[PDB]
């Protein structure tokens, strides 16, 4: 049915939004990135290798903030993280307005969500062809979504999307236990990635971002160092 | 009316420091606040 | 274009006689700014003369470290002509046989044969000097 | 083909077909010339007499935009005299908002963006008029323009748009345009004109004369009658 | 496969957003080649300066544009759609000066105008232009910075980068310079870009073909070198 | 080919085919005529009849005091068009307190006209006018094309078989300046007739003619009131 592959206001015969697929695939051919909740918090990690020393490796952050408490990274195309970084950014700006309290993670996922959504009920206008995947603190809980261009969340406990997702999935429900803690995290989640690596874990060529009671932060290139060193 | 003019500002400042990464400026946070109140000529 | 045939034709003997004399330096400065106004100018025949004239100063005046440094500014002038390259070279590896202490000469043909290195125009004056160096 | 219908549309070896449409459809149009002289600006323009019909100076090619700017226009006639509209609101405000005769480049760099404007969308199509502008002052000299439908635009000391653009570029070339006054730089555009003009194919034809330099006090001024005579006899007095 | 690449907003069936590679591919169309490399404590953007007609006025073919008199842009590509991102800069950094006191950082100018070319990549009303900019500037507490800004919207840092037709070869030269760590000195930064256009195009290099815009920690403004000052390095360079 | 669907389209050849179909549905309307002297602006229409008692369609259209005009084209854009410049005269006279000069009016003609041969949604004005009008510059006898293309003319002729009238408008076109307004509105007639088939004539209910002049608003003649311009025209030889 390559005849309904076209239009994003059109059903297929057997019920297919094909475009928002194609979207999903889009996602899937994008940079690995792993994120994994453990009893003290989340994890984001991502592969941030460039195609040359040329490229500036601290000139753009792919782990980014959007409250004190919340982070988000991605999987998919690049241009469009970064609308959605803001939207999620201006998101929480507003309930924070409107209410005095940080935004629940849960309410930023379902609303920047929502947001994505609003990009696929309209012919002219395409999907956002990234994947989020958000942690964030709250009510001492850990909390790890994942966004997709459909609009679609769910509440992964570990996971990888981009390049080789089933090969990162795989390598989970292996070394992922409910009981871990932060720092096991984050040597699983630098082990996951490196199933999916292509070449020496540089501190450059890896960001990550830890989501623990005290906040969201992302990790100095040191303690990457620190941890890949730990680890290997 | 200075409560909520505050927290706007602070909001607006906390979103543009998250785009720059980088401490804000005081000139930064004078100049909105300023434009703000001009904006409203003065009934806030 | 703008051609210096006819000024560099009264020019190179009446430096001649003075880089006999043996001070050098104004004969190769002049032969200098000559040679970046025929180079500029697009005058391979005057340039190459010029070259010519000024490694047969040095070869005569037996100044072989001024001989070397000319050797190595001349061929890593800013777009210096091909020919000129090739006539000056050719002109230095017919000067190289007839020197006799073993240092002068190697000297010389490690420069020639660096100032040639990766040079299409020069490759058969650069594997002369190659069988002249393996050969000593 | 199929990336050929909308301006919006990139060619899979990354040109928007839709604009060189409109440049080809400009080059066959009339040839117009313009060059700067030492003091000012000369734009010599040969417009097909398609019927008799029409009386003289009907569609002129020659469109004052400002008090000291003249436009070349060449290609489609009715996208001209809206560019030339445009330009000449795009002169109004810019004297409204800053009380001051628009610069010569600041316009051509407005009507640029302009023109390139209408080559982003599909609902609209790309101009299909390349023209040229012309001024002169006393503290920004003598100043020339071309802007093709594409919305590319740099100063040239002396060009030719339409059918025998590179015929008349031979013919420029070979002037000391940095020299002489515009005076004489008139009859030189109206013997280029001439030379350039095809007989045979565009039959009749009226050359249409424009000015703007220190002879005439800074405006853009269409050639006085009596000058315009004397450049179309220099010009017939070099048929061989 | 390729039937699906005549609305930017169609996504392939393998996940490609084609239209924007035909903009990529249109980049190279402005026949040019031009090179940014990031020194010690200065920036230098070197670009072809192509005047094929003795009828031009040389000084507008101009390539380099000053969006602000710190920041300073190169573009490549079609000269109309880069003229109009170059107006799009300059207003977006008046704005920001304008709306919060102090200058707008070149992070911020390469990610507004990636932010514009993102929203005219999803939102089909626009075609997105297809000129690259590289935006050179001294921003304080990081000294020089090189961004490089392209139609997908995707804006990156530099230490050396290159746009143009003559793209791979240029940064494949520049990756095998910077990597012997040397001074990048004002002047070693000069002759890096210089030399890599050089190699690249193997062209003598005559001071009117090429145009060189500099800023330096020392004097954070964008300068145009003279042609004086490019025949200078050209002739630095050779000896 | 693929590019003859829309005005937005170009062709490979360079032109707006769209445009080009505009201007061939002008010489779907009947052949009209106008030509001016060094005193007078008339024009000359031959009306056309749907049915053998129902009213020839009106030809000429009133603009204002000054400014008169025929059409040749569609009815709808016509009448648009007339509405338009109707409202700008209008205009003209409500602000300036003067009559608003042909030429003015003829290039905001071509500037609403060029509007929808470049923005889609509106397709081109597919009528051709005939613009007489008397101003303080003198007679004039303006053309107005689909494609916003405005030519003032000395004498002009469009609509269905008017190339013989431009025929004999260009071959007496030395005598016009010099000729009163009989003489100008019977050459007028003979080049209307010429665009006629060898069977019909010029009757009084088929011939619509307007006057403009130095001291005579835009008058215009049907029915008997032709019957003065057409007594003494002499009769085409067979």
């Amino acid at each position: 049915e390559r005849g309904y592959s076209f239009s994003l206001t059109t059903f297929s015969p057997s019920g297919k939004l094909v475009q928002i697929e194609y979207a999903l695939a889009a996602v899937a051919g994008g940079a690995p990135s792993v994120g994994i909740k453990a009893a003290n918090g989340v994890v984001l990690a991502t592969e941030k290798k460039q195609k040359s020393i040329l490229y500036d490796e601290r000139s753009v952050h792919k782990v980014e903030p959007i409250t004190k408490h919340i982070g988000l990274v991605y999987s998919g195309m690049g241009p469009d993280y970064r609308v959605l970084v803001h939207r999620a950014r201006k998101l929480a700006q507003q309930y924070y307005l409107v209410y005095q309290e940080p935004i629940p993670t849960a309410q930023l996922v379902q609303r920047v969500a929502s947001v994505m959504q609003e990009y696929t009920q309209s012919g002219g206008v395409r999907p956002f062809g990234v994947s989020l995947l958000i942690c964030g603190w709250n009510e001492g809980r850990p909390y790890l979504f994942q966004s997709d261009p459909s609009g679609a969340y769910f509440a992964w406990k570990a996971t990888a999307m981009g390049k080789n997702y089933v090969n990162g999935k795989t390598f989970l429900e292996k070394r992922y236990n409910e009981d871990l803690e932060l720092e096991d995290a984050i040597h699983t989640a630098i082990l996951t990635l490196k199933e999916s690596f292509e070449g020496q874990m540089t501190e450059d060529n890896i960001e990550v971002g830890i989501c623990n009671e005290a906040g969201f932060r992302r990790l100095t290139p040191t303690e990457v160092k620190d941890y890949l060193a730990a680890i290997a | 009316d200075t409560d909520m003019t505050t927290q706007l500002i602070s909001s607006n400042l906390e979103l543009h420091s998250l785009s720059t990464g980088r401490l804000p400026r005081v000139v930064t946070a004078n100049r909105m606040l300023k434009q703000m109140l001009f904006r409203y000529q003065g009934y806030i | 274009e703008v051609d210096y045939s006819a000024t560099v034709d009264q020019r190179l003997p009446e430096c001649a006689k003075l880089a006999k004399e043996g001070r050098l330096q104004e004969v190769i400065e002049t032969l200098l700014s000559l040679e970046k106004q025929t180079r500029t100018a697009s005058d391979m025949v005057s340039t190459s003369r010029i070259l010519v004239a000024v490694v047969k100063m040095c070869y005569e005046a037996k100044e072989w470290d001024l001989l070397n440094e000319n050797i190595m500014l001349l061929s890593k002038r800013r777009s210096q002509l091909k020919q000129a390259v090739a006539k000056m070279v050719q002109q230095c590896c017919t000067y190289v046989e007839e020197i006799t202490d073993l240092p002068i000469k190697l000297r010389l043909i490690d420069t020639l044969r660096m100032v040639t290195e990766g040079k299409i125009y020069v490759e058969i004056e650069r594997a002369r000097l190659t069988k002249t160096l393996a050969t000593i | 083909t199929g990336y050929d219908l909308s301006a919006s549309t990139f060619s899979p070896d990354g040109r928007v077909f839709q604009v060189e449409y409109a440049m080809k459809a400009v080059e066959n149009s009339s040839t117009a010339i313009g060059i700067r002289c030492k003091d000012g600006v000369v734009f010599g323009v040969e417009k097909l007499v398609l019927s008799k019909l029409y009386e003289e100076g009907s569609n002129k090619r020659l469109f004052n935009v400002d008090r000291h700017v003249g436009m070349a226009v060449a290609g489609l006639l009715a996208d001209a005299r809206s560019l030339a509209d445009i330009a000449r609101e795009e002169a109004s405000n810019f004297r409204s908002n800053f009380g001051y005769n628009i610069p010569l480049k600041h316009l051509a760099d407005r009507v640029a963006m302009y023109v390139h404007a209408y080559t982003l969308y599909s609902a609209v199509r790309p101009f299909g008029c390349s023209f040229m502008l012309g001024s002169y002052s006393v503290n920004d000299g003598a100043q020339l323009y071309m802007i093709d439908p594409s919305g590319v635009s740099y100063g040239y000391w002396g060009c030719a748009i339409g059918k025998a653009r590179q015929a008349a570029k031979t013919e420029i070339e070979k002037l000391q345009m940095k020299e002489m006054t515009c005076r004489d730089i008139v009859k030189e555009v109206a013997k280029i004109i001439y030379i350039v003009h095809d007989e045979v194919k565009d039959k009749a034809f009226e050359l249409e004369l424009s000015w703007v330099g220190e002879l005439t006090n800074g405006r853009h001024e269409i050639v006085p009658k009596d000058i315009r005579e004397e450049a179309e006899k220099y010009a017939k007095e070099s048929l061989k | 496969s390729a039937g699906f690449d005549r609305h930017i907003t169609i996504f392939s069936p393998e996940g490609r957003l084609y239209q924007v590679e035909y903009a990529f591919k249109a980049i190279n169309q402005g026949g040019l080649t031009s090179v940014a490399v990031r020194g010690k404590d200065c920036a230098v953007i070197v670009t072809q300066k192509k005047v094929p007609d003795k009828l031009l006025d040389s000084s507008t073919v101009t390539h380099l544009f000053k969006i602000t008199e710190n920041i300073g842009c190169v573009m490549t590509g079609m000269t109309a759609d880069s003229r109009s991102q170059v107006q799009r800069a300059r207003y977006e950094a008046a704005n920001w000066k304008y709306k919060y006191g102090y200058e707008i950082p070149v992070d911020m100018l390469c990610k507004r105008i990636a932010d514009i070319s993102q929203v005219y990549t999803q939102n089909a009303e626009m075609r997105p232009l297809g000129c690259c900019m590289i935006l050179i500037g001294i921003d304080e507490e990081q000294g020089p910075q090189v961004y490089k800004c392209d139609p997908a919207g995707y804006y990156c840092g530099f230490k050396a980068t290159a746009a143009g037709v003559k793209q791979t070869e240029s940064t494949s030269f520049l990756e095998k310079k910077v990597k012997k760590k040397f001074d990048w000195t004002f002047e070693q930064t000069v002759e890096t870009a210089i030399t890599c256009l050089s190699t690249v195009l193997s062209i003598d290099f005559k001071p009117s073909e090429i145009e060189v815009g500099v800023v330096t920690v020392e004097n954070p403004k964008f300068r145009i070198l003279t042609e004086a000052e490019i025949d200078a390095h050209l002739v630095a360079l050779a000896e | 080919n693929q590019y003859d669907n829309d005005v937005t389209v170009w062709s490979p050849q360079g032109r707006i085919h769209q445009i080009e179909y505009a201007m061939e549905a002008v010489k779907q309307g009947s052949a009209t005529v106008g030509l001016k002297s060094k005193t007078h602006a008339v024009l000359v229409a031959l009306k056309r009849a749907q049915s053998e008692l129902a009213a020839h369609q009106k030809k000429i259209l009133h603009v204002d005091n000054h400014i008169g005009i025929s059409i040749a084209g569609l009815t709808a854009d016509a009448r648009l068009l007339c509405n338009f410049m109707r409202q700008e005269c209008l205009d003209s006279r409500f602000v300036f307190d003067r009559p608003l000069p042909v030429s003015r009016l003829v290039s905001l003609i071509g500037s609403k006209t060029q509007i929808p041969t470049q923005r889609y949604g509106r397709r081109p004005y597919g009528v051709g006018l005939l613009i007489a009008g008397y101003d303080d510059m003198g007679p004039h006898i303006f053309q107005t094309c689909p494609s916003a293309n405005y030519f003032d003319c000395r004498a002009m002729s469009i609509g269905a078989r008017s190339q013989s009238a431009r025929t004999y408008l260009e071959r007496h076109m030395s005598e016009f300046m010099e000729c009163n307004l009989n003489e100008l509105v019977k050459h007028g007639l003979r080049a209307l007739r010429e665009t006629l088939p060898a069977e019909q004539d010029l009757t009084t209910k088929n011939v619509s003619i307007g006057i403009v002049g130095k001291d005579l608003e835009f008058t215009i003649y049907d029915d008997d009131d032709v019957s003065p311009f057409l007594e003494g025209l002499e009769e085409r030889p067979q």
